[PDB]
Parts: C-alpha cells; structure tokens; sequence
C-alpha cells in the first residue's frame, strides 16, 4: 500500500552491529579528539570484542545491558508497525502466543529482511524461531587457524534479537523465558527459543 | 551537474529500505540505554556517543568509496559540498545546505532540514541543558575524514530541541598531511 | 510414528537418560512403568539364547520384542559402548519392512543426536545437570513438534 | 596524438625535451630532469620484479608518410618498462642497444598501441642518429641544440596526427 | 593469465599472503623483499603523473605495462591500492578491481568487527617491517573461488 518513508539498511546494519561495543565500552568507562572542549585515549572496537570472550571477562552483569536495549525496541514498534503499512492484519489484541508467529512474520522481516523460519511449537506451550544465515554476522569473519575458536567470540551478537522478540511479549504484558541456540543446516545456522 | 543526480542514480542503485521511524526509535533507544545506565550524566554521554560515532563512521568511509568511485578531494570546496548532499543522501535521504561560508575558506556551518536522528523526539529538562543528540554524527564525519588525510574538526553546535533554535555544525579544516617514509 | 519413550544407557550399566514424552501436560505415572521397562530390557540385554547381533560392519535394527502393551528392541552400535534402545505403543502400530527401516534410521537420526551434543565445546563439563536438559530439548522436536511448519 | 617528446642518455639524465603541441606551460626544466632520473631509477628495478619465477618482434605500417626500412624489425628490450596509461595521458619508452631511452608522452590514447608508438620511435633514433649525431657542436651526452634537429621532428609531429 | 594479486594500503604494507592464483606457477612465503620494490615502482610513478595534471583533478594510474607481462593497479581515494600483474592476454581490469572492493573486500573486511583496519601492531613500525595482517577463513576462500576462473 503506501510506501512514503525510506532510509538505508546498511548505516542501520552496522548500528545493530555496533551496540555490543559501545557497551563495553559503557563497563570500561591519547587520540584527543574533541579538543576544542576535551580529549578521548581510544576506542579498540577490533579489541572491544576480543575483550569479552577473547579475556573472559564478568561479562555476564554486561549481558543484560544487551538483553534491555531490545526491550525497548521490543516494546514500542507493534504500534509503528501500523505506522509502517496498514495490511488489516496489523491488529495485535485477537491472539497470545498465536500471531508472535505473524508479528515475527513481518518485524523480523523489516530488520533483518528474510523469512525463511520454520517454526515448531510443543503443544503450543513453547514456540521457537530459527533461520540458516542470519544477517548480520553471516557477513562476518574469522582468523583462520580454526573456527570453533570464533565461535566463542559471536555469543554476544547473538543477545540482541533476546531483547526484541521479548518486548513483543511484554508488550502484550508477559514473563516468559526465552534461550538461544547456535544450529548448523546442511544446505546452502541459529535457533531462538521461547516459552 | 552530475554530482546532484548521483544521489537519485544511487537511490535507484541500492535498494536498501528501512522506515525513517524505526530508526528513530532505535537511535532514542540507545541514547536512553546510555541514559539509564550512566548517571543522567548529558555531558558523559557526547563523548562516548562520539565514540560510537568515531568507531563506526572509520569502517562506514570505505563502503561510501565503494559505492560512490570518487576521487580524494583536497580543498575545503569540493568536499564540504560532497558531504552536503552525497555522502549524507545515499545514507540519510536529506540535503543539508552549506551556510556562513567563511572568507578564509577554513570554517563553515551546516543547516540541516530535517535529521531522521531527531524526527519525533522530545527531552525532558533534565536533559534539556548540557547535552548534543547528534555527537554520533560527530564521530562519523570527523572518524569518515580521518581516514582521507584531513583532520577537519567538527562539533554540532544546536539542536532544534536544545534552544528550539536551527540546526548547525562548526567545522574547521586543518592540516592535509599525506603519509610518508616509504623507504623506512 | 512416535516413540513412547526415550531410554539412554552407557556402557557401565548406568541409564543416562529415561526420557518420556509430554509427562507433563498429559499423563503422568506410566513413567514408572516406562523406566522397569527399560530395566527389563537392561538386565534383558541377551537371555535365554535369543541372539541378536550377527553383522559387525554396521549395528543395525536388532530384535523387536513386545511386552504389556508396548514393543521394544535395541540397537547395540558396540562403538563407544553406547547402549540406547526405543519402544513404540502397539496401539498405533502397522509392522510392515519400511516402518521396520523408519524406525531404524530414525535410531541413527537420535544416534546423530547424542553424538552431536556429546561433543559440544560450546559449553565445557556439561556432564551433569542441563547437558540433560539440553539433549531432551534436541529430542523433543525431531518426533513432535510438526504441528505448525506448514 | 603525441604531444611531448623527450629523449634520455644512458647516465641517467634528460637530453632533449621539447612540449610540442600542449601550449600552455607550467612546468621548467629541471622538474623534467627530476622525471628523468626517477624513469632511469624505476627502469633500474623494474625488470627484476620476474613475475613468471622462470621470438618477439615489431612490425611495420608506415608511419610518417618514404620509410627508412619496410620491414619487421627485433627490438632490446625484452625485459623492463615499455609503456603507461593514466587517465589524463599514456607513456612510451625504447631502448637502444647501447642505452639511450627514447620517450613519448601522448595526451589520448593511441596490441597494435605500443606498435605504432615503437614504429615511430625507431624513425626519431634514425633521426637523431644521423642530425645531431652528426654534429661537431655536439659534444657528448649533452643537450641538443640543433634547430635543424627540432623542426625535423616537429614535422613528424603533424606526419603522425 | 594472472600472476600475482596483491593488497597495498597507504602506511607501505603489502597483506598478500602464500602466492597463489598462478603465483606458484602451478595451478594454471620468501617475497617479503618484492613488496619493497613493487612500491618503489608504484609510488615513484605515482609522483610522475601527480606531476603532469590536466584540468582541476588528479590522476589515477592504470596500467604500467611493461615487458613480458603487465602491471595493472587501482589506487583507491582511501590510499588503497590493489595491485594485479596480468600476461597481456585482457585489457585493463578497472571494473573487476571494482568488483573486488565494493563487494570481496569492504563486505568481508571493515565490516568483520573481529578484524582491524590492519594499520598497525599498536605501534610505529607501520612503514616496515611489520607481519600482515589479513587471514580471513571466508575472504582468502572467497578470493581464490573468484580468481580460479582467470588463471
């Protein structure tokens, strides 16, 4: 239907990529920049992510700063959605736990552009989401001696769609967990778990 | 002139699309991620805000080469009018208009129409001292010129929220010093 | 088409997991039929001159049985001692060759299961406590769970 | 299509230089010399490089309408630098037998490329070697200053274009 | 044919790894010395035609072409400058050196946050001297499954 406002997916790509470093650098806080007023040491953003699972740092009080920017996020895009297009499907108060199938039919297509999911639920108790090549760190590298060494280091990339699929929820008004996983597909991998 | 079209030849070239207003929300959010976190501290944000901004706009310069094959400029001239319309309008679909362009051609300001930073925004009066929304924007352009060997300085000087006034950037040029020592 | 219960046992004679479909959300208690079922077929590991194994280059589908309501069997793989079997309710139980065939691939199928979690570095000394509840969380997918792919 | 010609001794040093049809100038005469010995430094290492880690001729048109020999000749430089392209203007360099360089810079472009601007280059080698050769003021690997030399090449300018 | 690629920055530093794509000469390291006095070559005729310029703009190097093979590169307006030694078979590859940064390399390198800008070890031997810095599982892979048709 209308299609007025447009903006780039890359510049947004490389922000859903730089949340995780300026976190670090959130806990950790010379190229004197701004000099005018002040100055700044340096910003090691290829050592920022080499510092949490390349040094095995308390990571984990720093895990939830990944987990509560989504929420947010998470929260106040189901009524911009609507904002986004008018599809007539865009009502959000006939279903729970039974059109997080269909919000993350279109939401996980207006950040991350694909839908290839296949879903599977347990008795509709627990509904999980996983896709073959996730789109920001399907674009990423490695060092080359192995791999199983990088991924360690991908982990908490993968924190930040924790935060978004859990607003959803909890704009509905929810408290229920919600786990990842890493697949492997055999085709030409990760996993998202939710209660 | 080619260097106005470029932008809708490259609107049409790249087909990247996501709503204005969801980049709104995903900037706010982080700026009130730093918010809660620090101790609504607005001075102790800009600077690692910029950080942000550093840090991205060094590895954004090159996939703005890539997509745009141009040659190093090395006046003021050229460059302030590129990164006027160009280099924002392949990211950030405005035209910023270069004003007080200065006599001695080392210093200018930037009107901006609109900035899709600051569509929908408003701050509280906490906030409403001591503190510049876009210093991501100033990391960008001064960690994107650091790289083409000119260390211009920017600073953005006002918001529209903070004085409801216009929305500008000084910037002054300084030295163009080129690498060197290849024999080592 | 769906087992009636999952049993992992290693080569010391300890049972790693029972595992027992939707106990929870649905009927409880046969459980404690489930696991002296798979201890009938513990110490019913070879008796009475019933011979199950005569090809060593791959285990294959060995002896069904059938006992009180439900047909077991194992398959022995004899590599690493690993010693998993699987019964199936005999309600819902058709016993043609290609059924025979299915449910011995879908051996293998949990066989690649175990043998992708037991060597998951991504967690270390996951030997105890939630490798069970990570391995159960791999089982309860590959039979159930169909419901909504389409 | 050729708009300056030099030609180099084989110490490492300009000999000639004239910008024939390009008619305005910012450049004097020792900027020229300094492109002269960086050209001699360059052809110094640029056969070494031996990218492969392990008979070639030129042929003949006519160029500069007769000839001095119709035929398809062997040239010296089988390895080293041979010609450039740049985005304003292309290069040329012969080399002799015994060492004198021999340049051509064209503003547009003009395989067959090399062959025409090899073809002309042995001609201008014939005609210094029998103008200023020749030539009792001339002592040795100094600048020319026959006039008689420059409009002989002047005409083969407008004998190429 | 195709001979060697190469990858050169603006602090002096050559990042090509084991010769390969026809630099072994064997599917048609000791060169640390070469990388030296490839950009001596270079760079030295980069200053000849910066010296000779026409009509407000600078100028970028094509090809030199020497004898018995060719050298073409693509210096970049970020200093960048990746270098390819042809055998005269095809004409000048300023697209395909195109192809190789927007999409091989800016994708694969600079986006990759575990991977630096590769200037320099913390340190001011960035102008020699230095270990490379490029070993990428995908883009050496991805760079060898693109090259492989030339050679």
């Amino acid at each position: 239907e209308n299609s007025l406002p447009k903006v780039s997916q890359s510049v947004y790509q490389m922000l859903l990529n730089e949340m995780v470093p300026l976190a670090m650098g959130i806990e950790r806080q010379r190229l004197k920049i701004e000099e005018h007023h002040t100055v700044d040491i340096i910003r090691s953003h290829n050592l920022i992510h080499e510092l949490y699972k390349a040094d095995e740092e308390e990571k984990e009080k720093v895990l939830a700063r990944l987990r509560n920017i989504g929420f947010q996020i998470g929260l106040k895009l189901s009524e911009l959605l609507i904002f986004s297009n008018n599809p007539n499907l865009k009502f959000k108060e006939m279903d729970l736990l039974l059109i997080m199938k269909f919000i993350c039919r279109d939401v996980w297509k207006q950040i991350f552009g694909k839908q290839i999911d296949n879903l599977k639920t347990n008795h509709r108790g627990t509904f999980y989401l996983l896709d073959y090549d996730y789109r920001p760190i399907q674009s990423f590298s490695l060092e080359e001696d192995a791999k199983n060494e990088e991924l360690k280091m991908i982990e908490p990339f993968l924190e930040i769609p924790v935060g978004i699929i859990r607003g959803v929820l909890s704009s509905l008004g929810y408290s229920s967990e919600e786990v990842i996983c890493l697949a492997s597909f055999i085709d030409r991998g990760v996993s998202f778990h939710v209660q | 002139r080619s260097l106005k079209a470029m932008g809708e030849e490259i609107w049409k070239n790249k087909t990247e699309k996501i709503n204005t207003e969801l980049f709104t929300l995903t900037y706010g959010s982080i700026v009130a991620q730093l918010c809660q976190d620090y101790e609504r501290d607005f001075n102790k944000v800009n600077d690692h805000l910029y950080s942000m901004g550093y840090n991205i706009g060094c590895r954004l310069i090159e996939d703005f080469l890539a997509r745009t094959a141009l040659p190093r400029c090395e006046n003021l001239v050229k460059t302030s009018e590129v990164l006027s319309k160009c280099a924002f309008k392949i990211f950030l679909n405005i035209t910023p208009n270069i004003t007080n362009w200065s006599h001695n051609k080392d210093t200018f300001s930037l009107i901006l129409d609109e900035n899709p930073l600051a569509d929908f925004v408003e701050l509280p009066m906490d906030a409403m001292k001591s503190l510049w929304y876009s210093n991501i924007l100033c990391g960008v352009l001064k960690g994107s010129l650091e790289m083409v060997q000119l260390d211009c300085d920017v600073w953005f000087v006002s918001d529209i929220l903070r004085g409801d006034s216009q929305t500008e950037i000084k910037v002054k040029l300084n030295r163009i010093l080129k690498d060197e020592i290849p024999i080592g | 088409l769906r087992p009636c219960f999952v049993s992992l046992i290693d080569e010391s004679d300890k049972p790693i997991l029972i595992y027992v479909p939707n106990e929870a959300e649905n009927e409880m208690n046969d459980v404690l039929k489930y696991n002296v079922l798979s201890n009938i077929s513990l110490d019913y590991f070879e008796s009475a001159l019933v011979e199950w194994h005569s090809l060593d280059s791959k285990p294959l589908l060995k002896s069904i049985f059938q006992l009180e309501g439900v047909s077991v069997f194992a398959m022995l793989i004899k590599q690493t001692g690993l010693k998993i079997v699987i019964g199936f309710e005999q309600k819902s139980l058709s016993g043609a060759d290609d059924e025979f065939e299915a449910i011995n691939q879908i051996f293998e199928t949990v066989r690649k299961i175990y043998i992708r979690v037991k060597c998951n570095p991504l967690l270390v000394s996951g030997d105890e406590k939630s490798i069970i509840k990570s391995l159960e969380r791999k089982f309860d997918e590959l039979f159930i769970s169909t419901e909504v792919e389409l | 299509a050729i708009e300056t010609i030099l030609v180099i001794n084989k110490s490492g040093g300009l000999i000639y230089q004239r910008n024939f049809t390009n008619d305005e100038q910012k450049l004097n005469s020792n900027e020229y010399l300094i492109l002269a010995s960086t050209l001699h430094g360059v052809f110094a290492i640029a056969s070494q490089l031996t990218p492969k880690a392990l008979n070639t001729i030129p042929y003949i048109p006519y160029v500069g309408m007769d000839d001095f020999f119709k035929e398809p000749f062997t040239n010296w430089n089988k390895s080293g630098l041979r010609q450039l392209c740049t985005d304003q203007f292309t290069m040329f360099i012969y080399q002799t037998l015994t060492g004198l360089k021999f340049v051509a810079i064209s503003s547009s472009v003009m395989n067959l490329a090399i062959q025409i601007a090899d073809n002309f280059l042995r001609k201008v080698y014939c005609l210094y070697s029998d103008y200023v050769m020749k030539d009792p003021s001339y002592s040795m690997e100094m600048p020319i200053r026959s006039n008689l030399f420059d409009e002989k090449v002047k005409k083969m300018v407008e004998n190429l274009q | 044919g195709i001979y060697s690629f190469w990858i050169f920055d603006r602090h002096c530093n050559c990042i090509f790894d084991r010769e390969w794509t026809l630099a072994s000469n064997s599917a048609s390291k000791q060169n640390e010395e070469d990388a030296k006095l490839l950009y001596g070559m270079i760079f030295s005729l980069r200053s000849i035609t910066q010296k000779l310029s026409k009509g407000s703009v600078k100028n970028d190097i094509r090809s030199i072409s020497t004898g018995k093979y060719r050298v073409h590169t693509y210096c970049t307006a970020s200093g960048l400058w990746f270098v390819l030694l042809s055998d005269f078979k095809q004409q000048s590859y300023t697209q395909v050196l195109q192809y190789i940064y927007s999409h091989i390399y800016v994708k694969y390198v600079s986006n990759n946050l575990l991977s630096p800008y590769d200037f320099a070890e913390n340190e001011n031997e960035m102008r020699g001297q230095g270990t490379r810095k490029i070993t990428n599982r995908n883009f050496i892979s991805v760079l060898e499954s693109f090259l492989a048709p030339m050679v």
